[PDB]
RNA sequence: GACGGGGAAUCAGGGUUCGAUUCCGGAGAGGGAGCCUGAGAAACGGCUACCACAUCCAAGGAAGGCAGCAGGCGCGCAAAUUACCCACUCCCGACCCGGGGAGGUAGUGACGAAAAAUAACAAUACAGGACUCUUUCGAGGCCCUGUAAUUGGAAUGAGUCCACUUUAAAUCCUUUAACGAGGAUCCAUUGGAGGGCAAGUCUGGUGCCAGCAGCCGCGGUAAUUCCAGCUCCAAUAGCGUAUA
């Protein structure tokens, strides 16, 4: 009777399909437009998308004028506001199954640092982000799957451990003076 | 459905029983006889020792013979013929030797132009066969 | 520079102690040894430096900041009456034996297997 | 306690880890039944009992090696096979033949070198109690040429579901903790065969 | 021809060719940017039917 | 530069090898003449003896 | 091939299969039988006789039941340390103070779950996309897109290893030194390439032989399927196979 968790699920899904032209054309573009390893990622992201879609034709099922469906669908409405793939002005339940993996993609950290600007391509942003570069509200984030709300978007700036910011320099900036210390004497 | 009553789910429940029951899959299933002879005892893998190596012809399309093993199972001594699998690994094997025996692929059921014959050999004495076709490690002696 | 700010403060008339808990601020720095901030703390709360116990410090990502739990204590037997004696062994206040459990097992079994006044020499 | 030893067998050579050194009393031989003692460190010029987990076969007369190092792959031992491939006096003949079974490695080899002499060939050598994998590996050698199809176990007691499966098809065994007796069953029953 | 009965034929008499030296492959990220750019970035408007990825006729 | 072989592992247990070979010689320099081990008793005889 | 339930897998709607397994209730300590004490036991780390099995012995006798924690044998397709501590959660006792293989800690650990390295940038090299003009020759390449073993400085991580931190004592994470890459050799495998089903009618060898192939079928001296080299496709620290 050991006090552990034993509490896991899986984030993704695989399709029934493994071979068609079309889908796997689909996500090498998703992949290679935003820059990312492997089709687990996208995989997960249909996985949660379609639980969102599931939640919401659910609470559609159910009869108007009830207290669960407002306080589940405006439950789902501010959480979806806070991370920014909807504005106020569509701020209905009808709307939410209009969606795409598209809005769930742009408010990837990743794409945040290379559309602002301190990255010039997608994967320079990724490999920016894992060398530990990049901080948000004074704490730096070594990982490119990060949600950015949309409260959040404007903290975003070069850390203050990182050379590209300000701070120490790193290996090759300490070797290559070294080098030239040698050279010179 | 038949039989549509608002009091009838007895009939119905014991017509899908015995329809139910006189079927191939559920009953081989539900019934002790196919286990009392399977040699494997309802298992993925049994293990066994080599009792001579055979030859075996194929069926009547196919012209080559297939140079399956001759191994008894371990759990209960039935003699069953076990293909060795890929190409040159009847060197490998040597008469009176353990082996690891796995079937074949389709449920305890011949396939294709092997005849009679639904096991294959998967290790020979703790050792893989692949690991000895790829030239990845070698057998002891 | 390093800079304190205490965090959840309370009084402990029960008990007399003050719970509080320290996040440390150290931006350049490694994580501070407990002796410096005990010092710190010495000067900040106007107290005897050997009165307060500090422990449960835990760095942060990217080393920023270090939170963790400290404890003073009014005077310092009573904070002899009132505490685990294994952080007294750790600021050097105390000392316990040295001698294993299954030393101990084997001597209070060997201690059962005889009856009188032989248990007390039995067991060396 | 704390360290990685390699001891040689019959297929090459084989590391283990030690568990306990138990040692007999002074006044005392090695020849005890379960009394002994646990220690952590042992004295040189003594007789100890090396245990492990997993070694089950072992050529003795051979040494060994203590490493206080991390030996993370078997390129260490070259010395070692190298030393196994001279002096090789016991070359273990693998083929079909009698089941021979002992208690020790001595006996084992007094049993092996026997049935050489007598120009019968030998199939098992395990070691240890007589269980029901070698009275089946008996029962296999039942067919093709079945005049081998007995086991030789000396100085050990069989088990019972061993005996009850091997009498419920005919295996004999000729279990005799004296060896000339059992030599004499043996030709005994070569000559009633 | 020697006998039928032996075993590894092909594989006895197969003429050993070594692998030779070659530079190694982009694995992880990198290979799906380089699919992905030889699939959809520099390929031309083509009529009829699209060839294969290994069509050397 | 070219100083070890064309790998890492194969060079690898070759420092621990001669560290084996240094330590073990050394174990042979510094020795005791005095107080030395016990020696090993061979009894040998005929049946019934 | 039945401990029961709370539950697990798959699942449009209905269903099918499993539930020995951490929480609840029940049963047993080889298997039946009987009992003392005690509030509460037909108790087995209590006792008494039977059989199966088994230990020591001067042979008269004496002593036991790991389906507890480690460990060993057998059985097997199939499952780990003959470790550290009562500091945390509680429990027993005359009780702040003693004890707990109940537990907690680490080792083994590709059952399984989550995150995530094996590269990025810049300039001539060479094929083109956007813009009127030179029908066709070629030019702003100021704006690019790509890749062939051309090059250049800027980076940080595995790892080695002071310290700090954690902890009853440690280990690991995080922090932090000094070192730590250009074929960044600090080199990614597992399957497959006739159709189903994504991907060569490429090059050599055997010639219904060896073999491949879950299914159709492929092998007959020009094999898009065997055996090898190059290229390519699939998923990616994971992949193939056998079974319910
Ligand atoms: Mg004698």
């Amino acid at each position: 009777p050991v006090a552990r968790s034993w509490v896991c699920r899986k984030t993704y899904v695989t399709p029934r399909r493994p071979f068609e032209k079309s889908r796997l054309d689909q996500e090498l573009k998703l992949i290679g437009e935003y820059g990312l390893r492997n089709k687990r990622e996208v995989w997960r992201v249909k996985f949660t998308l379609a639980k969102i879609r599931k939640a919401a034709r659910e609470l559609l099922t159910l009869d108007e004028k009830d207290p669960r469906r407002l306080f589940e669908g405006n439950a789902l409405l501010r959480r979806l506001v806070r991370i920014g793939v909807l504005d106020e002005g569509k701020m209905k339940l009808d709307y939410i199954l209009g969606l795409k993996i598209e809005d769930f993609l742009e408010r990837r950290l990743q794409t945040q640092v290379f559309k602002l600007g301190l990255a010039k391509s997608i994967h320079h942003a990724r490999v920016l982000i894992r060398q530990r570069h990049i901080r948000v509200r004074k704490q730096v984030v070594n990982i490119p799957s990060f949600i950015v709300r949309l409260d959040s978007q404007k903290h975003i700036d070069f850390s203050l451990r990182s050379p590209y910011g300000g701070g120490r320099p790193g290996r090759v900036k300490r070797k290559n003076a070294k080098k030239g210390q040698g050279g010179a004497g | 459905g038949k039989c549509r009553g608002l009091r009838t789910a007895r009939k119905l429940r014991s017509h899908r029983r015995d329809q139910k029951w006189h079927d191939k899959q559920y009953k081989k299933a539900h019934l002790g006889t196919a286990l009392k002879a399977n040699p494997f005892g309802g298992a993925s893998h049994a293990k066994g020792i080599v009792l001579e190596k055979v030859g075996v012809e194929a069926k009547q399309p196919n012209s080559a013979i297939r140079k399956c093993v001759r191994v008894q199972l371990i759990k209960n001594g039935k003699k069953i013929t076990a293909f060795v699998p890929n190409d040159g690994c009847l060197n490998f094997i040597e008469e009176n030797d353990e082996v690891l025996v796995a079937g074949f692929g389709r449920k305890g059921h011949a396939v294709g132009d092997i005849p009679g014959v639904r096991f294959k050999v998967v290790k020979v004495a703790n050792v893989s066969l692949l690991a000895l076709y790829k030239g990845k490690k070698e057998r002891p002696r | 520079t390093v800079t304190i700010r205490t965090r959840k403060f309370m009084t402990n008339r029960l008990l007399q102690r003050k719970q509080m808990v320290i996040d440390v601020l150290h931006p350049g720095k490694a994580t501070v040894p407990k002796t410096e901030i005990r010092e710190k703390l010495a000067k900040m709360y106007k107290t005897t430096p050997d009165v307060i116990f500090v422990f449960g410090f835990r760095t942060h990502f990217g080393g920023g900041k270090t939170t963790g739990f400290g404890m003073i204590y009014d005077s310092l037997d009573y904070a002899k009456k009132n505490e685990p004696k294994h952080r007294l062994a750790r600021h050097g206040l105390y000392e316990k034996k040295k001698t294993s459990r299954k030393q101990r097992k084997e001597r209070k079994n060997r201690m059962k297997k005889v009856r009188g006044t032989a248990k007390a020499n039995v067991g060396a | 306690e704390g360290d990685t030893i390699i001891v040689p067998g019959v297929e090459g050579p084989i590391v283990t880890q030690i568990r306990g050194l138990l040692l007999p009393p002074p006044m005392k031989e090695l020849r005890v039944k379960n009394q002994y003692e646990k220690h952590k460190e042992v004295e040189a010029a003594q007789g100890v009992k090396i245990l492990g987990k997993d070694l089950e076969k072992t050529l003795a007369g051979l040494p060994l090696l203590v490493a206080y190092k991390e030996d993370e792959i078997p390129v260490l031992k070259d010395e070692l096979i190298h030393e196994l491939k001279q002096t090789l006096n016991a070359i273990k003949l693998e083929e079909k033949g009698v089941y021979v079974q002992a208690s020790t490695l001595g006996s084992l080899e007094a049993l092996l070198e026997f049935l050489k002499t007598s120009e019968v060939p030998y199939a098992g050598i395990n070691i240890g109690p007589v269980h029901k994998k070698d009275v089946m590996k008996a029962s296999v050698m039942l067919e093709h040429d079945p005049q081998y199809a007995v086991i030789l176990a000396f100085d050990v007691r069989i088990e019972r579901d061993a005996q009850e499966m091997a009498d419920s098809l005919g295996v004999r065994i000729f279990s005799a903790e004296i060896i000339y007796h059992l030599f004499d069953a043996f030709t005994k029953y070569r000559q009633d065969y | 021809h020697g006998s039928l009965a032996r075993v590894g034929k092909v594989r006895g008499q197969t003429l050993k060719v070594a692998k030779q030296e070659k530079k190694k492959k982009r694995t992880g990220r990198a290979k799906r940017r380089m699919q992905y750019n030889r699939r959809f970035v520099n390929v031309v408007p083509t009529f009829g039917k699209k060839k294969g990825p290994n069509a050397n006729s | 530069d070219s100083d070890d072989d064309r790998t890492k592992e194969e060079r690898a247990y070759d420092k621990a090898k001669r560290r084996i070979e240094k330590r073990r010689l050394e174990h042979s320099k510094n020795v005791n003449t005095e107080k030395l081990r016990a020696p090993v008793i061979c009894v040998l005889g005929h049946v019934d003896t």
